[PDB]
């Protein structure tokens, strides 16, 4: 039912710069929004479970912030291994789960 | 000649959940075990460490009746040296166990049209339960790599989940009521014996 | 690593029937509520179907609630999706997933229960189905 929207449609940013992704939800989520990244040719993998708690095996450069309606994913530094499409999924109480549109991170 | 209160235990209207199994101490009474075996209601009557026919011929200090309700397929896990959710994290029998386990179907008694969701069992535990150990704490279980500060989350799960007992579901999911009679002669005095 | 391997998806004409089977390796799916998630090429991930831990409570997306039916086999460690009457909107990859446990209603969860921690940490490889004439 709820709609998850990513403000950055496509972020073409040179490597080595902070990246900001903004996720907005229709209803108060109360910090139940995970993040996923998908490189081409691979299944998307869990990146940040919870609002800001980084997941297992994730480099410390990725960070989460925000709560309530608005959440944010911050990439501290952009490398050649950080190019993918990012979806902000929500896992609220009821299982009409909704993903996000996706952000295109491109070189230069 | 006073009979033990087997009727209250077996014919209780409500049976305690498996995660907190009801425990009754039976002593200072004559127990008619033959009545239980003669009844054909009990689907499973596995006995460990003693033969049922000779059961009335032996005396014990205490009889512990552990009563609960578990699904049909999980009644197999009630046996010494067995693995599974009910065996490990809910009710763990010792490998050297002297007693019997009785199980019978209770589909009409428990299941309802909307479904009987009262009974619930424990999903997670940090360490496997020791024999005859019961824990009722509902601390938010942690799957590792992150402490949630007691807040439900991705890897942080509430330990208890409720059975869904639909009336027309398969035989595996139908509610089986189980009573484990553990006979323990703790020391020299013995008060429980069969009829003469 | 924990793996999910799927099969049974393939090209089919519109209105046909297909069945997808996903097998879990190096862990157990007895308690988790597994998901079927459709990723249409050119579109983001779309949650399609859900099944409870015991299979008693099954949810579906609004678009595909009429047709798709999901079942699970804990003994065989498998998840089956019986697709029927495929439409043009169903052309895309299909992923198995392991969401959080679906708590059936109880004393602690009176209003119809809750789905806790439904973040898909484990993703299958994918079995693309095609609705082509
Ligand atoms: C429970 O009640 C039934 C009759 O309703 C009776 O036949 C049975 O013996 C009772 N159970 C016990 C343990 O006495």
């Amino acid at each position: 039912e709820i709609v998850m929207t990513q403000s950055p449609a496509t972020l073409s940013v040179s490597p080595g710069e902070r990246a900001t992704l903004s996720c907005r939800a229709s209803q108060n989520i109360s910090a139940n929004l995970a993040w996923y990244q998908q490189k081409p040719g691979q299944a998307p993998r869990l990146l940040i479970h919870g609002a800001s708690t980084r997941a297992t095996g994730v480099p410390g450069r990725f960070s989460g912030s925000g709560s309530g309606t608005e959440f944010t994913l911050s990439i501290s530094s952009l490398q050649s291994e950080d190019f993918a499409v990012y979806y902000c999924q929500h896992y609220n109480n009821w299982p009409p789960l909704t993903f996000g549109g996706g952000t295109k991170v491109e070189i230069k | 000649t006073n009979l033990c209160p087997f009727g209250e235990v077996f014919n209780a209207t409500r049976f305690a959940s498996v995660y907190a199994w009801n425990r009754k101490r039976i002593s200072n009474c004559v127990a008619d075990y033959s009545v239980l075996y003669n009844s054909a209601s009990f689907s499973t009557f596995k006995c460990y460490g003693v033969s049922p026919t000779k059961l009335n011929d032996l005396c014990f200090t205490n009889v512990y009746a552990d009563s609960f309700v578990i699904r049909g397929d999980e009644v197999r896990q009630i046996a010494p040296g067995q693995t599974g959710k009910i065996a490990d994290y809910n009710y763990k029998l010792p490998d050297d166990f002297t007693g019997c386990v009785i199980a019978w179907n209770s589909n009409n008694l428990d299941s309802k049209v909307g479904g009987n969701y009262n009974y619930l069992y424990r999903l997670f535990r940090k360490s496997n339960l020791k024999p005859f150990e019961r824990d009722i704490s509902t601390e938010i279980y942690q799957a590792g790599s992150t402490p949630c500060n007691g807040v439900e989350g991705f890897n942080c799960y509430f330990p208890l989940q409720s059975y869904g007992f639909q009336p027309t579901n398969g035989v595996g999911y139908q509610p089986y009521r189980v009573v484990v009679l553990s006979f323990e002669l703790l020391h020299a005095p013995a008060t429980v014996c069969g009829p003469k | 690593e924990v793996q999910l391997v799927e099969s049974g998806g393939g090209v089919v004409q519109p209105g046909g029937s297909l069945r997808l089977s996903c097998v879990a390796s190096e862990f157990t799916i007895d308690d988790y509520a597994m998901h079927w998630v459709r990723q249409t090429p050119g579109k983001g991930l779309e949650w399609v179907s859900l099944i409870s831990g015991d299979g008693g409570r099954t949810f579906y997306a609004d678009s595909v609630q009429g047709r798709f039916t999901i079942s699970r086999d804990n003994s065989k460690n498998s998840l089956y999706l019986q697709m029927n009457s495929l439409r043009s909107d169903d052309i895309g990859l299909y992923y198995c997933a392991k969401g959080g446990i679906f708590y059936n209603p109880s004393r602690f969860y009176y209003p119809n229960g809750r789905l806790v921690g439904s973040a898909f940490d484990i993703w299958g490889q994918g079995t693309m189905v095609t609705v082509s004439s």
